Parts: C-alpha cells; structure tokens; sequence
C-alpha cells in the first residue's frame, strides 16, 4: 500500500514526504526521530503515520501481470 | 476491539468541530467510556497507551 | 480422656472479618467476606458478605 494521503487525525498532506523520509535514512545515516523532526512534522498525530506505515505495494509489485 | 478483549461497536459519529479537542489541536479518533477500565481490570491497555 | 474430648469436637472455621460495611439487619460493622466469580467471564467477582454481629448474609455487586 501507498502512504496515506492526508493524516486521518489532522489532515495535513502526507505522501509527498515518503520517499524523502526514505532517503533521509538511506544515505544520510540519520536517526529517524530527528529525521521526522527535520522533515517537519511537529504534532504527533501526523507523526505516527510515517513512522508506522508499511509499504506492501512493492511486494505486490514484484509479480509479473500481463 | 483492542488487543485486550475490549470489544465494542460504534455508537454514533461526530466531526471535528464538535469532537473534543486538546490544546495542540490533536482531535481524537475515538472515545471509549471509562467504566470499561476497572471491572475488566485491563491495566496493560493503559500501559500500552 | 482429655485428648478424646478434644478430638470429639470438630471443625471450627472462623470467618475472618473487616469493619467497612454494616449489617443488612442488625446494622453493625463486624463484616466478613469472600471472593470468587460465579457467572461468565465478562464480569468480576461476587463479593460475598457474612455479618458476624448477628450472622446475617447479604451481597454487593
Ligand atoms: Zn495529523
Ligand atoms: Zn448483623
């Protein structure tokens, strides 16, 4: 699944931030709590979704349909 | 239901503008009654929260 | 003979008390209790009661 659009609690758009939050952890070697802080999500209702969302979409995507 | 045997259903629904709200504006997803705490003895639910 | 007379008279379980509730009939605080749960799992224990000023029994939910 993708990241959600739009945090359920608050409403701020999330989903632009996903691959950014990834490459904050790939090459920048950064601690993730500070990564979300530097990403700029200071309330925590927004913060839970990026921190807990799992990405099943690529595990789906590694089939070969049609 | 939770992970502690607190099964239940939705009574009614509200929007934010009459959901209760805290100072930072974190409006909650859902509210359950306090009386499900003591007689069920479900401390670990609170600890988890 | 003394030991025989001691062994004749039997069980004398004695019902440990507290002092919080009052009697349903005598209305004095010498109250003794018990715990166990009888009905299905969704509810707590039974909170059995046993007065000792007069011997009354009642219950609290
Ligand atoms: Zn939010
Ligand atoms: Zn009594």
């Amino acid at each position: 699944m993708i990241v959600p659009v739009r945090c359920f609690s608050c409403g701020k758009v999330v989903g632009d931030k996903w691959e950014s939050y990834l490459n904050l952890l790939q090459e920048d070697e950064l601690d993730e709590g500070t990564a979300l802080s530097r990403l700029g999500l200071k309330r925590y209702c927004c913060r839970r979704m990026i921190l807990t969302h799992v990405d099943l979409i690529e595990k789906f995507l590694r089939y070969n349909p049609l | 239901a939770s992970r502690h045997g607190q099964k239940g259903t939705i009574g009614i629904t509200y929007r934010r503008e009459d959901m209760p709200f805290t100072a930072e504006g974190i409006v909650p997803d859902l509210i359950i009654n306090p009386h499900a705490i003591p007689s069920r003895m479900t401390v670990a639910h609170l600890i988890e929260c | 003979a003394k030991q025989n007379l001691y062994n004749a008279q039997g069980a004398t379980i004695e019902r440990s008390v507290t002092d919080r509730f009052t009697c349903g009939k005598c209305k004095e605080k010498k109250v003794s209790y018990y715990q166990l749960q009888t009905r299905s799992a969704d509810e707590p224990l039974t909170t059995f009661c046993t007065c000792e000023a007069c011997g009354n029994r009642w219950k609290f939910s």
